């Protein structure tokens, strides 16, 4: 997968006491073959470490 | 402490106030094209003080 798109972050602006979501776009790189996506088989990891 | 006066016009009526300055500090506020009120940013073609 490539990043395909900017990453977008949403808070409670002006305050910004409390974080919202985030949100991107993804594709498969290159167009070269097709990429599972099922929440089962698939993880998405986060870390603000 | 550094002391200097200043005054304001209330109800027509002279209203002069003493200013204590316990340090030498800098601070920021708008002056125009500021809509941006909560966040401390300066958008381009805003004017601070
Ligand atoms: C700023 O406000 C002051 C008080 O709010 C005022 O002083 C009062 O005014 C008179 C005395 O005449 C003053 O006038 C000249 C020019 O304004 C001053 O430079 C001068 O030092 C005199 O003080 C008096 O009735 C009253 O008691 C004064 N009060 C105090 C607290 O001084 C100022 O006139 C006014 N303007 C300026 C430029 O300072």
């Amino acid at each position: 997968l490539s990043l395909s798109g900017n990453v977008l972050y949403a808070v409670n602006y002006p305050t910004n006491t409390k974080s919202y979501w985030m949100y991107f776009t993804v594709s498969p790189s290159s167009g070269v073959s097709s990429v599972d996506l099922s929440p089962s088989t698939t993880a998405i990891s986060f870390t603000a470490a | 402490d550094n002391v200097f006066t200043f005054n304001i016009s209330v109800n027509g009526t002279e209203v002069e106030y003493y200013a204590y300055v316990n340090k030498t500090f800098a601070f920021t506020y708008p002056v125009s094209g500021f809509p941006l009120a909560g966040s401390d940013i300066a958008p381009a073609g805003s004017v601070i003080g």
